[PDB]
């Protein structure tokens, strides 16, 4: 059940899978709808942006 | 963005002009590279047909002619600006694909 | 009637200035003034591992 994936969770990433994708981080800007932003955004100062 | 009244020119790690105050109007107004983006071609093969399709890197389908040249460019290039084959992906706008 | 001054010399030295997001300098390294600070200054790091 650990490893398996369940129905409960959006994703069918498993329990160990998901401990996995938390305990990555990112030393640079995320790569998650960054050109969303840069436009029209007061808050224009970050990593990805520039 | 709140400006230090003992400053004038804001700038970035890359030291480019990012915020610069205008001496007239006491607004900030941002330098920004204007409304960029990537264009990357998927087509067929010329050897099968003519018939292309553009894809746009990470940009909205709703500022695309905003972010290319839509008042500058010519109608055959402004075909491919809006149009009925507009779909939205995770990677950018695809105009062209149905 | 009371009162003091200090009086000192500056150098010709290297820093490492911190500016923070509101854009005043809140800290600062000296890189000739102990290995853990020249450390600090070589790797541009305020922080290290
Ligand atoms: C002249 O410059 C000042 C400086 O901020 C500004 O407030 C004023 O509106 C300017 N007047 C004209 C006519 O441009
Ligand atoms: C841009 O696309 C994202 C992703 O679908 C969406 O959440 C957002 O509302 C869109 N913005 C505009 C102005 O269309
Ligand atoms: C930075 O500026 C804001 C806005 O004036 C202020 O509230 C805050 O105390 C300042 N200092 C820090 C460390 O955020």
């Amino acid at each position: 059940s650990q490893i398996l994936p369940d129905p409960s969770k959006p994703s069918k990433r498993s329990f160990i899978e998901d401990l996995l994708f938390n305990k990555v981080t990112l030393a640079d800007a995320g790569f998650i709808k960054q050109y969303g932003d840069c436009l029209g955004d007061i808050a224009a100062r970050d990593l990805i942006c520039a | 963005k709140k400006f230090l009244p003992f400053q004038q020119f804001g700038r970035d790690i890359a030291d480019t002009t990012d915020a610069v105050r205008d001496p007239q109007t006491l607004e900030i107004l941002d330098i920004t590279p204007c409304s960029f983006g990537g264009v990357s071609v998927i087509t067929p093969g010329t050897n099968t047909s003519n018939q292309v399709a553009v894809l746009y890197q990470d940009v909205n389908c709703t500022e695309v002619p905003v972010a290319i040249h839509a008042d500058q460019l010519t109608p055959t290039w402004r075909v491919y600006s809006t149009g009925s084959n507009v779909f939205q992906t995770r990677a950018g706008c695809l105009i062209g694909a149905e | 009637g009371a009162a003091a001054y200090y009086v000192g010399y500056l150098q010709p030295r290297t820093f490492l200035l911190k500016y923070n997001e509101n854009g005043t300098i809140t800290d600062a390294v000296d890189c000739a003034l102990d290995p853990l600070s020249e450390t600090k200054c070589t790797l541009k790091s305020f922080t290290v591992e």
